[PDB]
């Protein structure tokens, strides 16, 4: 029927001109309705709801926000779907939507593409699918191959699915795709305050043990330090909370420790590696003194320790030295 | 011995008075930056007609009121100071698009001139809707109601990171709100 499909259509290109109150209903009652058609398996409701994202990428931002509060939690439901097909269209069509998403020049700052990112970091999280988190992961290298000049504040839930993927293949894809981006654009990751979720995906890389361990060992202390000319201090962190937290990267935060060799600060986590092999951390921590005030707590620490026969044995050396 | 006549082109056809403008006189460049300056620095040109123009949709205009909204500073000012020194630059239009271009631009400026206020940019953003919804409402006798100050909290409730902002805070806006309404 023609006059009946064209008002069928028309009242979805009308969502545009709707207030908020109204278009906040509107889109609970197709989540709801979406979600009946999926749990019995047609996705026409799927469709209408990435038209009307499409219709709203110009809405006024925060109203935009309050619609993708419930976008976003449909779309996160569909992900976790069990039905393979039906989670390939959803992640497909919002990686489509994301492409077009991206040119609404986000300012820096801001975390608007950050939020609207989250469904792939929310599927990488709760899927059990090795195919279904190989999808979310080639859409997102689609969208950095495709529209990565563009990702503005976007970044930081996209290196959180990276970082979330870090988990068994698809822990060797998301390690080239995160060197790529680290060896390509640099510049723009530590310029929209991503700096600290990509050293946060890189050290949960070495992390992760069962090779790509070693080679984001390679990558994330020594190839990294070497580029900036809290970006020191706040990369020291995370290689502290990974590194001694297997023997291969225990070992590599020690002999990293004299690479360096403010300092209140950096001390208040240098407690945590001391309260096994920590007995070379703690030569290494007197042999930083390559500083008054540090000598109120390094006794004090050196006499903390006091296995107990080896480790007085290391205190009355090291007191000495 | 002239020019005087310049400025009154722009009260009413803006583009064509900009675009009649920057042939002589002032702004030796089309570039954002020495039309925002003139923009700013110069008085006797409607402040309605330069919110609609720096409002407009057109990338060469968003470039430009980018300019003004950062030639402007707000660091180490309060966020309802800075927000009535953003108001009394300009005349805001009545369309939500206008007012949504302004109004990202004050949030990131007052972010990038007044850092660790709120966590995210967001924040000030959503606070600023809010403080001038409340500037509305609280300055008009046309409703009978009356808004108090439990209903906006509740009102701005985790607007910061899905994390409430402190109360005090809130207090002090809704004082200075109290205090004087924000006029052209």
């Amino acid at each position: 029927s023609d006059e009946v499909i064209k008002s069928v259509d028309r009242i979805f290109t009308n969502t545009a001109n709707l207030s908020r109150d109204a278009i906040i209903h509107f889109a609970r009652a197709l989540t709801e309705v979406s979600w009946d058609e999926i749990k019995v398996p047609r996705t026409y409701s799927l469709q209408k709801i990435v038209e009307i994202s499409y219709y709203n990428m110009t809405r006024v931002r925060f109203e935009w926000s309050h619609i993708w509060d419930v976008l976003g939690e449909h779309f996160n439901r569909v992900g976790c779907h069990a039905n393979t097909a039906i989670v390939f269209f959803a992640l497909d069509s919002l990686r489509q939507l994301s492409m077009r998403f991206m040119e609404i020049e986000e300012l820096a700052g801001f975390k608007f593409q950050k939020d609207f990112l989250k469904p792939f970091e929310h599927v990488m999280s709760n899927s059990s699918n090795v195919t279904v988190k190989d999808m979310v992961l080639r859409c997102l290298i689609q969208m950095i191959q495709a529209r990565g000049e563009n990702i503005r504040s976007g970044w930081r839930t996209m290196f959180g699915v990276f970082t979330v993927a870090a988990r068994e293949s698809i822990v060797n894809l998301a390690y080239e795709n995160v060197t790529q981006v680290y060896k390509t654009r640099f510049g723009v990751v530590i310029s929209q305050g991503a700096f600290t979720d990509l050293i946060v995906c890189l050290t949960e890389f070495s992390k992760n043990m069962r090779l790509q361990a070693m080679e984001t060992l390679k990558s994330v202390i020594p190839t990294m330090l070497k580029t900036p000319e809290s970006v020191e201090e706040g990369f020291w962190f995370p290689v502290l909370f990974a590194f001694h937290d297997r023997s291969n990267a225990l070992n590599y935060f020690f002999e990293t420790l004299l690479r360096y060799g403010f300092w209140d600060i950096l001390w208040r986590q240098q407690l945590y590696p001391i309260f096994t092999t920590m007995i070379q951390a703690l030569r290494n921590m007197i042999t930083l003194f390559t500083e008054y005030m540090l000598d109120r707590f390094l006794e004090l620490l050196a006499l903390c320790i006091c296995i107990a026969r080896i480790g007085s044995n290391c205190l009355q050396q090291l007191i000495l030295q | 011995t002239a020019m005087t006549n310049a400025i009154k082109v722009f009260n009413f056809k803006p583009k064509h008075g900009i675009k009649l403008l920057i042939k002589e006189g002032f702004i030796p460049s089309d570039k954002p930056e020495d039309i925002a300056r003139f923009l700013l620095r110069e008085e006797r040109l409607d402040k309605a007609q330069i919110g609609e123009y720096l409002g407009e949709g057109d990338q060469k205009n968003v470039d430009i009121m980018h300019a003004f909204v950062d030639m402007m500073d707000f660091s180490k000012k309060r966020f309802v100071d800075a927000l009535r020194e953003f108001l009394q630059a300009f005349r805001l239009p009545g369309e939500a698009q206008k007012i949504d271009r302004f109004m990202l631009k004050f949030a990131h400026r007052y972010v990038t001139g007044n850092p660790n206020a709120f966590a995210n940019a967001d924040t000030p953003y959503v606070l600023a809707y809010s403080v001038i919804m409340l500037n509305t409402d609280l300055h008009s006798s046309k409703v009978v109601k009356r808004m108090s100050k439990a209903e906006f909290i509740k009102n701005n409730r985790g607007i910061n990171d899905n994390a409430d902002l402190p109360d005090e805070y809130l207090i002090g806006i809704y004082d200075d709100i109290a205090s004087n309404e924000i006029v052209l």
